[PDB]
């Protein structure tokens, strides 16, 4: 049974050199964005990516869209050391459920991402499916009009993987990158929706699965492997914790203090 | 791992 100490090890010996991590909205309420638990009038919190009510009423997750545009949240610790990881050459790939592009602007490369509930840089037609670019919709979204198909009158939405919609082209990199992973890192997410929490299981069975979340549940908690290792808290915390142990927290400092200075 | 649309994992 490993610890916390034993995976910063690992990373230290470079026994772990090609790290993928899988995140979720876990690592961007620190930020200031919302996680759909919880302000935005909706029935539940999961109609905001429902398509149904999004046709029968698309002004909250518009609302959201004019929130999420970019510019006003910054990245915070949990993206830097994602940013630092990759800095470092560890970085296989990383595995995000959020849309905020806060990846992105922390300075990961397209390259090592997959938005793998998708992106607000296109959009399609609701009903036609014509491809549009983003900003094309942009000014509309950020003026409260609902946007438009020229074609067919729909309704066009950004490129954000609703309940029932298939995921990006680009997810399907998870066939190549999880089997040649040597350690997984899991931050931020109670992995609540498929396909996305079954990458868990696509590792290699003697690989380390570091969970660092508020609570150990789902599918690491039921069908557990024995170098499973799980950092319970709050997660910017438990990050810096491994960050201290690593060896990091000065030139994680250096970099935070650096890039924030640049926005 | 899973393929599929996007939706919610059966307890
Ligand atoms: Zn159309």
């Amino acid at each position: 049974k490993l610890s916390l100490q034993d995976v910063a090890e690992l990373i230290r010996a470079r026994a772990c050199q090609r790290v993928v991590v899988m995140v979720g909205a876990g690592i961007s309420t620190p930020s200031g964005i919302p996680d759909f638990r919880s302000q935005y009038d909706l029935p539940y919190p999961e109609a905001i990516f429902e398509l149904p009510f999004f046709f029968h009423n698309p002004k909250p997750f518009f609302t959201l869209a004019k929130e999420l545009y970019p510019g006003n949240y910054k990245p915070n610790v949990t993206h830097y050391f994602l940013r630092l990881l990759h800095d470092k050459g560890l970085l296989l790939r990383l595995y995000t459920q959020n849309i905020d592009g806060l990846e992105r602007v922390s300075g990961i490369p397209a390259s090592k991402l997959v938005e793998a509930h998708g992106t607000f840089a296109s959009a399609t037609c609701t009903v036609c499916q014509r491809p549009f670019p983003g900003e094309d919709i942009r000014a509309d979204v950020m003026a409260d009009r609902v946007p438009r198909c020229p074609v067919c009158t729909g309704v066009v939405k950004p490129d954000i993987v609703f309940f029932g919609e298939p995921l990006p082209q680009r997810f399907l990199l998870h066939v190549v990158d999880f089997p040649m992973a040597d350690l997984l890192l899991i931050l931020g997410t109670s992995l609540e929706v498929e396909p996305f929490a079954s990458l868990t299981e696509a590792v290699r069975s003697s690989v380390p699965r570091l969970l660092i979340n508020r609570d150990l549940v789902g599918p690491l908690a039921w069908h557990p492997r024995s170098r499973d290792v799980a950092q319970l808290g709050d997660v910017v915390h438990g990050v810096e914790s491994l960050v201290e142990l690593l060896g990091w927290t000065e030139e994680m400092r250096d970099l935070v203090q650096r890039e924030t200075g640049k926005l | 791992g899973k393929g599929g649309a996007k939706r919610h994992r059966k307890v």
